């Protein structure tokens, strides 16, 4: 509980800075304000999909990990409507309201008049092609439709978690739960594929990926981790955590990051060596843009200090069974995702290494602040650890 | 070892597989009809045109021969050194070969050209092997 | 825990036999791989 | 419900899982003939398929030149993708803490390397010049060369070879304390020194089972890692071409969550007849089943969603090439195997949403043989329908298996089936240890509630 209010109250001082200096972005040069906040809301849409993705995972597999952070989950999970109000001024961006709020071009190739329609001065076909699938109208209600179903299983299952607290519980509401969480898993891996493609990959319509959105999938659902076990460490103290709670769910958990991690460098390495040995020319400028200009000492940095140090940390007991270090290998992790999501989002409108704005770091913290200011209110709201619940003897192993 | 991979592969499709024992093992006058610059094929290995690297060997050798009796120690080869047979026998002339690091050749003077194009150039392969588009010279009274 | 061969005479003289198999067959190896023909 | 049912003890558990092995040999019951006897035919079909393979060469099989990679490849990706699930199974549910592995894991890590004896004589048979396949591995010449290990089937030559290695491992070491059981009740002398060389009289004791906990549980660490990436490397001799139905960035999760799905349902295939003749009904219990029916439905919806991205990248793209793959998978002249794709991997796992569908045995027998077809249809649909139609129109040609390919298949059949024969007559079935564990935790549940 007071842990809780000192880390909403650090969260909320990191959206003040974050608005502050997103503001004097817009002052400066609004596209670069709004570059800056495509890559801020994806980073801060890694926290409550993960959330709401891995309480699914948990509530299909039920596990003492799961119990652990239930509650937690359905926080993070519990924010999303207010990711959608937050997602709107990237709405804003790629529509009409374009030739207001100083953009020079849209936020996309395909919200650009001329280079999607026909006769115009630019035509470009690749994207000419696709201009059904990617037309403001049609990504935004399909991003609307994405949201709709996210909120609807992440305040079902809170509704239903809470509902438990009361009674009906030992074979009731959670094979309600259980079947809700059965369909929405497929629901919610098809839905987060296609907003990563809307969000990220369609920002350079010339490339794609199929194995983005599940790169995607790694990234969130390693910094959910990475983050609940950092704010696991915040609230040891908050004496049912210490009533129910041992080691063995944190030795859980820091398994868990270790699996995400390599899984996450398995994704990046298997769509790294397949655009890179076969070497067609519609796949290869992703990297080609990736390792020019700066963008590769990035990328080696990410090979060396987010995927070999933290994998080579977290193959020990200590580190994993100890809460402390734990927390300090997930601070790391959450860094070197940031770092990560620069090194996907960033290339693709900044071209320099040193062209990164410092609304290039506002934008991030700013909306991973609001994140965790709206995730720790609703953690607040409820007690955690749902005290009543069948798959509540795990704990007690 | 047979693996027809480098089949699947190569975008052209232009390698071909020994499937079975294709080659004349036994009737005496195909033996006789076998040029012995060039191995004579087993089962289950692959074939593609080599750019007729029997001549361009037999050249190379030659070039370098004649260079250390002079004692040059260059190496330098000519433009009409090597003919591949391909070209060789070509009536109409529209297979042209050489050196094309050199400018003076035939060949590196056809690909300046800018009708010049490489199959498949969306697949980085970068061909040696290049074509000149078919530029038509129609009439004014069939096709404008 | 300890392995039960810890504490027994025979632990200096096979663990220096199992070097001593390494470097005669490796070695070996190396002889006819490298140095023989 | 619960994965054990009541009334079992220690010598109960010992008395049913170890007296199917060291039954008498003439006392050997009639179906394991029968059975055995189908096999014995099955495997003299294989040899006769490998002669005529060896003398004639690879040209008896229908490959030609567009498609380098027919039926044979097919057959390997199915085979080696068995495997997955029972690795799944044998490690992945150890490191998860799965309760449902504990009287499966023994019948998945055997067929897993029965799998592999399957699948791996398939890199050796396609080759054409099949007595040079140490060319591949490494080895000290006078030659002087190196395989390229740039190539992937470089890397599937030391990913097929660890493969077979660590599942061997994972089943010996797997094997020692039930092999030391084994030895202990076989009342034949000779048959107690053959248990007890194999069992290294392991002495089943503590200072020895630390070890062999902490071994399990870290070579489980070594395992998982290790099947997703053998079987993405099986996705990778495609996935690093430059094919267009080849080049896909999901295919090495696609094909690991393919190999997991055909894998349970190779899995569901051959347990639900040694839970039924074999009496092991309280050992693998309707609630396993139903588990490994869910666990089949994830893997299934991975599989219909990696579908769906193949659709997406050929209907994004701008690429003529990407939109011909995929007019000719629905339009062309293999169509027919995507549609049988699309019958048999999507519609029909569907059904296993349901938990009546799942309890149900005729049914999650029927469907799990549609899900091993139509597995066998996507690794035709990725591979053969890709080869058929590419670059050059000139370079267009139909793929049609001849009778040796078959004939190749039935017999590779008949070689994991005979395999599988000896496996359940001469060692258990059911871990008989980590069973008496199993045990001891659900009484324990049960004493601590
Ligand atoms: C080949 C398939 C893909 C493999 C992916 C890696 C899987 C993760 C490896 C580590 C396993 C889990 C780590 C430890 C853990 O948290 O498990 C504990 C828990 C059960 O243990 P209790 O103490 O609670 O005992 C309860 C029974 N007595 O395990 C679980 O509950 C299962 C967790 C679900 C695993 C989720 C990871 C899968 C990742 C998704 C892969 C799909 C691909 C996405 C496109
Ligand atoms: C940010 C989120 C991360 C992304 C997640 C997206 C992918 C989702 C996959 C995870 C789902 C895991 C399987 C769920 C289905 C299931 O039924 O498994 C749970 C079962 C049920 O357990 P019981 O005994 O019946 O309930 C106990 C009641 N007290 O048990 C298991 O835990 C088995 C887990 C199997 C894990 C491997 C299969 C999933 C991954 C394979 C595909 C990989 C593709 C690359
Ligand atoms: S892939 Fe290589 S192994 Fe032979 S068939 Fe081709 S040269």
């Amino acid at each position: 509980i007071p842990q809780l209010g000192q880390v909403q109250m650090l969260g909320l001082a990191a959206a003040v800075i974050g608005i502050g200096v997103l503001a004097a972005g817009y002052f400066l040069s609004p596209t670069s304000f709004f570059e800056s906040y495509i890559y801020g809301y994806y980073v801060a849409m890694t926290i409550p999909l993960g959330c709401l993705g891995f309480l699914m995972v948990q509530h299909l597999t039920g596990g003492a990990w799961g119990v652990t952070v239930r509650r937690m989950l359905e926080a993070g999970a519990a924010t999303l409507p207010i990711m959608g109000l937050l997602f709107i001024p990237i709405a804003l961006g790629y529509f009409d309201t374009y030739k207001a709020l100083g953009l020079e071009h849209p936020l996309y190739e395909w919200a650009n008049p001329e280079v999607v329609t026909p006769g115009g001065a630019e035509f470009d076909p690749i994207i000419a092609h696709k201009v059904p699938w990617l037309s403001p109208l049609w990504v935004t209600a399909r991003i609307a439709i994405f949201f709709i179903i996210w909120s609807a299983l992440a305040l079902t299952l809170r509704a239903w978690s809470r509902q438990q607290d009361a009674g009906g519980d030992a074979k009731k509401l959670a094979t309600r739960m259980r079947r809700l969480s059965g369909i929405g898993v497929a629901l919610f891996v098809i839905t987060v594929t296609f907003f990563s493609f809307d969000v990220a990959m369609s920002l350079d319509p010339h490339w794609f990926s199929t194995i983005y959105g599940a790169h995607y999938m790694a990234n969130a659902g390693l910094m959910t981790l990475a983050f609940l076990a950092l704010m696991m460490s915040r609230v040891r103290d908050a004496a049912l955590f210490r009533e129910y709670v041992s080691v063995k769910p944190i030795h859980d958990i820091g398994k868990l990051i270790f699996a995400f991690t390599v899984l996450w460098t398995y994704m990046s390495y298997g769509q790294l060596v397949i655009i890179w040995s076969g070497d067609v020319a519609e796949f290869t400028p992703w990297y080609v843009h990736r390792t020019q200009h700066g963008w590769v000492f990035v990328a080696l940095a990410l090979m060396l200090f987010a995927f070999a140090l933290p994998f080579f940390v977290l193959l020990f007991r200590g580190t994993k069974r100890n809460l402390n270090t734990l927390a300090t290998i997930a601070g790391w992790i959450v860094v070197m995702r940031f770092v990560d999501m620069a090194w996907i989002i960033l290339p693709e409108f900044r071209e320099h290494l040193w062209d990164i704005a410092i609304t290039d770091v506002a934008a991030p913290i700013g909306l991973i602040g609001l994140v965790i200011a709206l995730f720790a209110a609703n953690v607040q709201q409820a007690p955690l650890l749902p005290l009543r619940d069948p798959n509540m003897e795990q704990l007690q192993n | 070892v047979g693996t027809k991979y480098c089949s699947n592969n190569c975008p052209y499709k232009v390698r071909r597989f020994n499937f079975l024992q294709y080659s004349d093992t036994t009737t005496e006058t195909f033996k006789l009809a076998f040029n012995p610059d060039v191995t004579v094929r087993i089962r289950g290995v692959m074939e593609k045109c080599t750019y007729c690297v029997q001549r361009i060997s037999g050249a190379r050798i030659a070039a370098k021969r004649a260079a250390v009796q002079a004692g040059q120690s260059s190496y330098v080869i000519s433009d009409g050194a090597i003919q591949t047979a391909c070209e060789q026998a070509c009536p109409t002339g529209a297979i042209v070969f050489g050196d094309i690091n050199d400018s003076n050749s035939r060949v590196a003077k056809w690909k300046a050209e800018g009708h010049n194009y490489g199959l498949l150039g969306f697949l980085n392969t970068v061909p040696r092997t290049t074509y000149l588009a078919r530029v038509r010279n129609p009439s004014e009274e069939l096709e404008k | 825990m300890q392995p039960e061969w810890s504490g027994d005479p025979e632990v200096k003289p096979v663990f220096l036999a199992v070097t001593l198999t390494g470097m005669v067959a490796f070695l070996l190896m190396v002889w006819l791989f490298a140095f023989y023909w | 419900e619960a994965y054990l049912l009541p009334g079992e003890t220690y010598t109960s558990i010992s008395a049913k899982i170890g007296d199917v092995p060291l039954t008498p040999p003439l006392k050997t019951p009639k179906g394991w003939l029968a059975g055995f006897s189908v096999a014995f035919f099955m495997l003299m079909i294989f040899f006769v398929s490998v002669t005529w393979l060896f003398i004639r060469g690879v040209g008896i099989w229908g490959i030609n030149i567009p498609v380098g990679w027919g039926m044979d490849i097919i057959n390997f990706v199915w085979w080696i993708g068995i495997g997955h699930a029972g690795t799944l199974i044998s490690a992945i549910l150890l490191l998860l803490n799965q309760g449902w592995r504990n009287s499966i894991n023994r019948f998945a890590e055997a067929m897993t390397l029965f799998a592999v004896a399957c699948a791996g004589l398939y890199p050796i048979l396609h080759l054409g010049r099949p007595w040079l396949f140490y060319w591949l591995i490494p080895y000290p010449n006078t030659h002087g060369m190196w395989p390229q290990f740039r190539s992937a089937l470089a890397w599937d030559v030391f990913a097929i070879s660890t493969y077979a290695t660590v599942s061997l491992v994972f089943w010996l070491v797997g094997l020692i304390p039930d092999f030391a059981t084994l030895r202990d009740r076989a009342k034949n002398i000779w048959v107690k020194r053959l248990y007890g060389i194999a069992a290294l009289g392991w002495r089943g004791s503590a200072r020895h089972w630390h070890r062999y906990e902490m071994a399990s549980i870290l070579l489980a660490g070594l395992s998982t890692p290790l099947v997703v990436s053998v079987h993405s490397i099986i996705s990778l001799d495609f996935a690093i071409s430059q094919v267009p139905g080849w080049q896909v960035t999901v295919f090495p999760p696609y094909f690991v969550a393919g190999a997991v799905f055909a894998g349970f349902a190779m899995v569901l295939l051959l347990m639900i007849p040694v839970r039924t003749f074999y009496g092991f009904e309280n050992y693998i219990t309707l609630h396993h089943l139903d588990v490994m029916a869910k666990v089949m439905l994830t893997t299934g919806m991975i599989v219909v969603y990696g579908y769906f991205m193949e659709v997406f990248a050929s209907l994004y793209s701008g690429n003529e090439f990407e939109e011909y793959l995929l007019y000719n998978r629905l339009f062309g002249p293999s169509s027919w195997a995507y549609w049988g794709l699309l019958f048999c991997n999507a519609v029909a796992i569907q059904p296993l949403w349901f938990k009546k569908v799942r309890q149900n045995i005729p049914a999650l027998l029927i469907i799990s043989l549609i899900v091993s077809v139509g597995m066998w249809l996507e690794r035709y649909v990725i591979i053969v329908i890709s080869l058929e139609r590419d670059f050059l129109p000139s370079s267009w040609d139909i793929y049609i298996p001849t009778i040796w390919d078959w004939s190749l298949y039935i017999g590779t059949f008949g070689l994991f089936f005979t395999l599988l024969f000896l496996f359940i007559r001469v060692l258990p079935m059911i871990n008989i240890f980590e069973m008496r564990l199993f045990l001891y935790q659900e009484t324990e549940k049960a004493k601590q509630r």
